């Protein structure tokens, strides 16, 4: 017997942690990891919202949300592939031109 | 409900374009030819413009619970289609000099047209998400088209991480609203407790990235410098034109947008967008960063109309005409930038210091950039002035004195950089589809002049479309 | 002489027991230990969804199919943490190519299983075992059955024959750096894998618990034994297919076959 | 039910903390897989029967396999260790931690204002999403297939192979 | 039940592991080309719509088969596109 | 209980390191008695052929790789000792650098000798030290009264 608020604050905590991981690190792999974490947090919030009302509203966009996660992770990983293929340095400060 | 022939005639824009992707993909796998793919893609988008007449034969109606088709959506589909038509005609001259795989370009632009014409028709929060992402994936990938440069890949990666981040904010906000309300349909929403308002603020974050608002505008310089100029034509015009329609419809239908709690927050964003655009825009000596800076201010003027949508019915046509004028101005300006890069040339060397002269080099093309650049500002005899005039009238109508004052002082600040580029094309000097590209920008120059001096026929179209 | 076929495996298991375990230097330790059980426990818990008896059902859960697909997808991680724990670019690339062909040939089983679960219309295995009451779901879906056969024999069942060796030079099979009990763990894992794939095939495609003239549990056991013998016969008959030919007859040929299979079942079911 | 939800939520939280504290990538991939398994356990506990098993087959069985491939092929273990730990000090971890904590406490204060109206673990079968997917939501499926084609073509393009 | 079998399995895993303890930089052209597996990552998501479809098809009927044929036709067009451009070919 | 000893007698894994010559008879034996043998998995290494000075480190790395319980069968006169090649390029026996348990003379030995090597090696594995005070009995001494009692043999002008 758990109401919606506990699950929603859990999803908010995972959202915040994914955002923090997106902010603080330097490696683009780690920003993509935090991006996927925070996508999963949003998907969890959607699923608990969908199962709160007791109808089939949680599985209808979660599939498409994880479809977006798959496509975004794939294109991002291919961009990392071609970036490391271009330059051996994997820091974001290598690609930090056009400042200001 | 099921599928009726009324629904298929209503859906005809989303259908012709989808059939075009299939035929273009089959044609790519058959021959891998640039001429055939360009012809096949432009024919499908022109067929979508023709079929806009047929959906005009159909009335204001629903297809599914996801979408609602009105005459408002008819005009927004048209804006997106001419931008897609505009970007393919500007891409052929740029891509003729590209070394290989010159055929994936039209496939991605066609996907982005599907995404744009899906955010025109919106009635449920999920269609809002199927549209934002359908257009981003070509804009994920087309700013990274020609990744052989050191900055296109840079621009693609910065836009990729940030756009996925905005979509994650939009999706988390989209659910936190649906926790209170029993349905995510725009109309059914709001049937002022803090969770619904808190969920609403998260959607503002996820929407204001793509609309280039004040604390989310950081991407708009960099990718506009990095992306190819054919991509910048689509990225400046079509994406935000299509996106602005769905964010306006959410506040028109949803009763929560009637409350002043969201209204004050959006007004402050609009206030700061004008100011934080038009002050940092002065110092730039690059034309692509210059247009990217102006984009932030133009979307701010759209917001100062949108905040007074709920006070007076003139805001509907005001937003519509400023979008039409804003389309024509940016297409002409960005077409001239792309038309200077008639070969691929590797990295195009475009700057405000690189545009000394340009009247004794190419006089007609300098005239188009000047006419459009004066149209961006608010100078009369141009369609931008009539659009500026309605947003001033809407702000006067709704007694938003700080906001209308911001537009005037923002116009006063922003006159400066538009005028330098207009006079810098008059200092001392330091193929067939190219003629077609010149025809597109020259056609737009004639249109913005005749609809600035004589603006009534465009208003008749807009009041014809508005419900 | 030994009269039982299993006694050889019994002696082998005893042999793998009580063997000193050596630590690898300059290697990760958690994945060196964890890669075997990702291959073992997956097909061990794949056995948890069989309706061996209505009264002795191992698990009366509502969904068993999704659990099977979740184990099928999970299995790749065992070959991947084994590849990274090999700590030898040769062996690592060998495990990378093995996981490549694995992910390549694991695609088909879900789409082949859609036909039987669509004509069954439920995920609870009681509904499937009650569906095959008079007509089994093998007569119409010949193509789906053979596609599921190829997919089931393609998941690290040695039919590809690229596990302990590599047709391509510069790389090596990934079963070399494990030599303690973990190698016996690999063998017992593929053994529970083959028997669980056979049991799932008999209880999901053919009709389990029929009992024409004899009690139905031994009817299921004997039919499973016949399919075991046929699987071993075709596995032995099946020669080693080189990497190229496997890539050629993969996504090209059987994705359309299963798509027209879904079209046929959707057209005939209504 | 209550104890199962609490223990799997805490398992997910611990896995999320673990994946954001370590340096070696493979530990992070393993802990993120563990977190996803915990989320699927949450999905099964809530009653979303077509969600807990749908996440693993795809989200933790295909996309994470792509992550494993790219982190395996880069071979970034054994190189570039010291400077990342040098830069990632606790002092720079506190900086944005409180900035995200403001967001956390704001959303916690936002969610505690509503009533509970607790819902039991109602089971939703696939029979009804087979209708809801096919009710208003057919064009969502079609345009999602087009979305997936778009992802396929942009991933094939920008990951272009060459002689090198 | 399932919980009892899971407890038994994890207890057996603990028993075997405890018993075992007591008993006592640059790749250049090599590797790369995992993009077949990325094609799988995307195609599993495509087939997940069929995973949800397969449960309820009798009430779907003729439009369901129609738009499923459209879906798999789009997938087939994409597959033949990837084949004909040379993306899906021999791979290391 | 000694069940472990039965386990080790019942099943053994052979690592075939036969060299240029002398391995054709070993193959003759292996294709009758038995791709299963794998490096770092076997506990029995049948050293055959002439152990050359150049390749001896290969045999020392393969000896190091296998686990703690190591058994080695030397086959042929060229591997037990230097054999006929008492030359700068041949080491005088494989027992110089690795311990050896069973020695199988011949040049090349026969497959039946390999069979009797497995029989004597399971017999040794079933008495456990390793000597166990039972291996002093020798084939020189066990069948001595068998061999001495032989009187007549077929004349060698016949087939
Ligand atoms: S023992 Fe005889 S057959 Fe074997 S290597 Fe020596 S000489 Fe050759």
């Amino acid at each position: 017997m758990i109401p919606l608020q506990h699950g929603l604050i859990l999803a908010a905590i995972l959202f915040v942690l994914g955002l923090t991981g997106l902010v603080i690190r330097r490696n683009l792999l780690f920003m993509l990891i935090g991006l996927e974490i925070m996508i999963n947090a949003s998907a969890l919030a959607f699923v608990v919202a969908g199962s709160y009302w007791g109808q089939t509203d949680g599985q209808v966009m979660y599939i498409l949300a994880i479809s977006l996660a798959a496509a975004e992770a794939s294109i991002g990983l291919a961009l990392l592939l071609q970036l490391h293929r271009r330059r051996q340095n994997l820091n974001i400060d290598s690609v930090s031109e056009m400042r200001g | 409900m099921t599928i009726t022939p009324q629904n298929l005639i209503a859906l005809l824009p989303l259908l012709i374009v989808g059939l075009t992707v299939v035929v273009v993909m089959l044609s790519i796998a058959w021959r891998r030819n640039h001429f055939l793919n360009a012809t096949l893609s432009v024919i499908g988008l022109n067929a979508a413009l023709v079929s806009l007449w047929f959906v005009g034969q159909a009335g204001a109606m629903d297809v599914t619970p996801l979408m609602r088709v009105d005459g408002f959506a008819m005009l927004y589909t048209g804006l997106v289609l001419l931008a897609s038509l505009a970007t393919c005609t500007f891409a052929y001259p740029w891509l003729e000099g590209y070394n290989d795989n010159k055929d994936e370009f039209y496939l991605l632009v066609l996907i982005a047209a599907l995404g744009g014409i899906l955010l025109a028709n919106a009635n449920h929060l999920a269609s809002l998400f199927l549209g934002i992402e359908l257009i981003s994936l070509p804009l994920f990938g087309l700013v990274g088209y020609a990744f052989r440069q050191k900055r296109s890949l840079e621009a693609s990666i910065k836009y990729t991480i940030l756009s996925a981040a905005a979509s994650s904010f939009l999706l988390f906000g989209m659910a936190l609203v649906y926790a209170q309300s029993g349905d995510l349909s725009f109309v059914a929403l709001g049937k002022n407790e803090p969770l619904l308002l808190a969920g609403f603020g998260l959607m503002i974050v996820g929407l204001g990235f793509k609309l280039s608002l004040v604390p989310f505008h950081l991407w708009t310089p960099d990718v506009y410098q990095g992306a190819p100029a054919p991509v910048s034509t689509f990225l400046a015009t079509a994406s935000k034109i299509a996106i602005f329609g769905v964010v306006m419809r959410l506040f028109l239908y949803a009763p929560v947008g009637d409350s002043e709690a969201i209204r004050v927050v959006l007004a402050i964003i609009a206030f700061a967008s004008i100011i934080f655009g038009n002050l940092m825009a002065l110092s730039q000596t690059n034309i692509k960063r210059l247009l990217g800076y102006s984009s932030i201010s133009h979307l701010g003027y759209l917001l100062v109309a949108l905040i007074a949508l709920q006070t007076g019915e003139m805001s509907m046509e005001a937003v519509g005409v400023y979008l039409a004028g804003y389309l024509f101005s940016s297409l002409g300006a960005f077409g001239v930038v792309s038309l200077m890069s008639s070969p691929y040339r590797g990295p195009d060397a475009d700057s405000l210091f690189s545009y000394r002269g340009l009247f004794w080099h190419r006089p007609i093309l300098a005239a188009v950039m000047t006419v459009m650049m004066l149209s961006l500002a608010g100078i009369p005899m141009t369609l931008g002035f009539i659009g500026k005039f309605y947003v001033l009238a809407v702000g006067v109508q709704a007694h938003l004195w700080w906001l209308v004052g911001a537009v005037v002082v923002g116009s006063a600040i922003g006159l400066y950089y538009y005028l330098r580029v207009a006079v810098s094309l008059y200092l001392h000097a330091p193929n067939w589809q190219y003629s077609a590209g010149g025809i597109v920008v020259l056609i737009s120059a004639l249109l913005v002049l005749v609809l600035g001096v004589w603006p009534q026929p465009l208003i008749s179209i807009v009041r014809l479309a508005m419900p | 002489v030994g009269w039982g076929g299993s006694l050889q495996l019994v002696a082998d298991m005893i042999k793998m027991f009580f063997k000193e375990d050596w630590i690898p230097k300059f290697s990760d330790r958690v994945i060196f230990t964890l890669a075997p059980m990702i291959a073992f426990t997956s097909l061990l818990l794949a056995f948890a969804i069989v309706p061996v008896s209505p009264g002795w059902v191992v698990a009366d859960l509502n969904i068993g199919i999704l659990f099977f697909l979740m184990m099928a997808g999970l299995a790749v991680y065992a070959v991947l943490f084994a590849g990274w724990s090999s700590n030898n670019k040769y062996s690592l690339l060998g495990a990378m190519r093995a996981s490549a062909q694995t992910l390549s040939y694991e695609v088909f089983l879900g789409l082949s299983l859609m036909g039987v679960v669509a004509q069954a219309g439920s995920f609870n295995m009681t509904d499937i075992v009650n569906s095959q009451a008079h007509v089994w779901n093998v007569i119409p879906q010949f193509f789906g059955f053979i596609t599921f056969a190829i997919a089931g024999v393609a998941v690290c069942h040695r039919h590809p024959f690229d596990q302990p060796e590599a047709e391509q030079e510069l790389a090596d099979g990934y079963h070399i750096e494990y030599s303690g009990m973990k190698f016996g763990l690999f063998f017992v894992g593929e053994y529970i894998g083959i028997v669980t794939i056979s049991a799932l095939m008999v209880t999901l495609f053919f009709g389990g618990w029929q009992g024409p003239l004899l009690p139905p549990f031994i009817w299921f056991a004997l039919k499973t034994a016949f399919f075991m013998m046929m699987f071993i016969l075709i596995r032995a008959s099946l020669p080693r297919p080189r990497y190229d030919q496997v890539m050629s007859f993969g996504w090209k040929i059987c994705l359309p076959l299963t798509l027209i299979n879904l079209l046929v079942t959707a057209a005939v079911i209504l | 039910m209550e104890f199962a939800f609490y223990i799997c939520g805490l398992i997910a939280i611990l896995a999320t903390l673990r994946v954001i504290t370590h340096t070696n990538p493979v530990h992070a991939l393993l802990y993120l897989i563990i977190s996803l398994l915990a989320i699927s356990g949450v999905f099964f506990s809530l009653g979303a029967y077509f969600a807990g098993a749908l996440e693993i087959i795809v989200y933790a069985g295909a996309i994470m396999v792509l992550f494993v491939f790219v982190v395996m092929m880069l071979n970034l273990g054994g190189s570039e260790i010291e400077q990342e730990r040098q830069w990632l000090k606790p002092q720079v971890w506190i900086g944005p931690a409180i900035l995200s904590a403001i967001m956390l406490v704001v959303i916690v204060y936002a969610i505690l204002g509503v009533n509970d109206q607790g819902i039991d673990g109602t089971p939703i079968s696939a029979k009804a999403v087979g209708i809801t997917l096919f009710g208003p939501y057919v064009l969502a499926v079609e345009l999602a297939s087009m979305l997936l084609l778009a992802g396929l073509v942009v991933a094939f393009h920008v990951g272009r192979e060459e002689r090198a | 039940a399932f919980a009892i079998f899971l407890i038994v399995a994890i207890g057996l895993c603990c028993l075997m592991l405890v018993g075992g303890w007591f008993l006592g930089a640059r790749l250049r052209l090599s590797a790369k080309f995992y993009l077949v597996a990325m094609f799988f990552v995307i195609f599993d998501v495509e087939a997940l719509y069929l995973f949800a479809w397969s449960t309820s098809i009798r009430e779907s009927g003729w439009v369901g088969f129609v738009e499923a044929a459209i879906f798999i036709f789009v997938l087939l067009a994409g597959l033949v596109y990837l084949v004909r451009i040379g993306a899906l070919d021999w791979t290391p | 209980n000694d069940m472990v000893n039965w386990g080790r007698k019942n099943s053994i894994w052979p690592y075939n390191f036969g060299l240029s010559c002398c391995y054709v008879e070993m193959v003759t034996s292996f294709t009758a008695v038995h791709l299963r043998a794998s490096p770092r998995q076997a506990d029995l290494m049948v050293v055959a052929g002439t152990c050359f000075t150049k390749m001896a480190p290969v045999i020392q790395r393969l000896y190091d790789q296998m686990l703690e319980p190591k058994w080695v069968i030397s086959m042929g006169a060229c591997a037990n000792s230097g054999g006929m090649y008492d030359i700068y390029s041949v080491v005088q026996g494989v027992d110089k650098f690795i311990p050896v348990d069973v020695y199988i003379p011949g040049c090349p030995p026969r497959p039946e000798a390999y069979m009797q090597a497995l029989m004597l090696l399971q017999e040794s594995i079933g008495k456990e030290q390793g000597v166990y005070r039972a291996n002093m009995q020798s084939e020189r001494e066990r069948k001595r009264g068998e061999r001495i009692a032989v009187t007549n043999l077929r004349t060698p002008d016949e087939i």
